């Protein structure tokens, strides 16, 4: 894992390990995730212009492990060349089967509602990054507690909290969905920021804490 | 409260030699036979 940083006016490559591992001395190592050469961060982008993929210039992202894998050279080589492509490969790579996204919001609780779709060329789409998380985090609301063919107690018991729509089924309902967000370790917390009711016609939304 | 109510002013009485006679006016206890109701059902909102 690992946290993102930019580069700032006139900010000497010392000053960043300082900051966030406490000593100076770790700085060494913590160029070659970045993959720079000598003139590690330099101000002026035109100098960036030299040979713009190994070097870091005023404004430019900067990656900062955790301290358990700054040693490892594992995480040191791939950190050095796949720059962005680290949140995708971190939060994974999936098939996507949000075909249709005005339609399963249609129909929820009940079956038969997603499928494949196709992106680019001759090839099935995919989703990653955030987006994957949010369409896992979709489908494990949008599906019944014991219906996968195996690991069951997977999915949630929205299609058995519909009743009168008092309060307290309310509050129910968002322990039910919280319940199912956190269950995802991934994910940190949930939280509830408003619950509102028309009539026969509940809505709600739910903050969700991922990490970095 | 046998009646609700009487006009004072409204009692006449005629007397010859042995025969009289009277009249007057009472207000009867109204009833309360009908009943109306206009009931209406709304949309309602509750919050967090």
């Amino acid at each position: 894992r690992f946290k993102k940083h930019v580069v700032q006016h006139e900010e000497t490559m010392q000053a960043i390990a300082q900051r966030y591992y406490g000593d100076v001395s770790y700085w060494i190592d913590l160029v070659e995730h970045n993959n720079l050469k000598y003139p590690y961060l330099v101000e002026t982008d035109e100098e960036k212009m030299k040979d713009p993929e190994r070097l870091a210039s005023t404004g430019d992202t900067l990656i900062i492990p955790i301290e358990s894998d700054l040693t490892d050279v594992s995480a040191k080589e791939i950190n050095s060349r796949d720059k962005d492509v680290l949140v995708e490969l971190a939060l994974g790579r999936d098939l996507n089967i949000t075909a249709d996204e005005k339609y399963f919001n249609e129909h929820g609780t009940s079956d038969n509602i997603l499928a494949f779709s196709t992106n680019g060329n001759g090839d099935l789409d995919t989703v990653k990054g955030i987006d994957n998380m949010k369409q896992q985090l979709q489908a494990r609301l949008l599906t019944p507690r014991g219906s996968l063919m195996l690991h069951p107690n997977y999915g949630s018991d929205l299609h058995n909290l519909f009743g009168l729509n008092i309060p307290e089924q309310a509050t129910l309902i968002e322990m039910e969905v919280l319940r199912t967000l956190t269950s995802d370790n991934r994910v940190k917390s949930a939280n509830l920021i408003d619950w509102k009711i028309q009539g026969n016609v509940y809505s709600g939304q739910f903050s969700v804490e991922i990490k970095s | 409260n046998e009646i609700q109510d009487f006009p004072a002013e409204d009692v006449q009485v005629i007397v010859e030699g042995n025969e009289a006679r009277i009249s007057m006016t009472v207000y009867p206890i109204r009833s309360f036979k009908k009943i109306s109701v206009s009931l209406v059902y709304k949309q309602q909102t509750l919050q967090a």
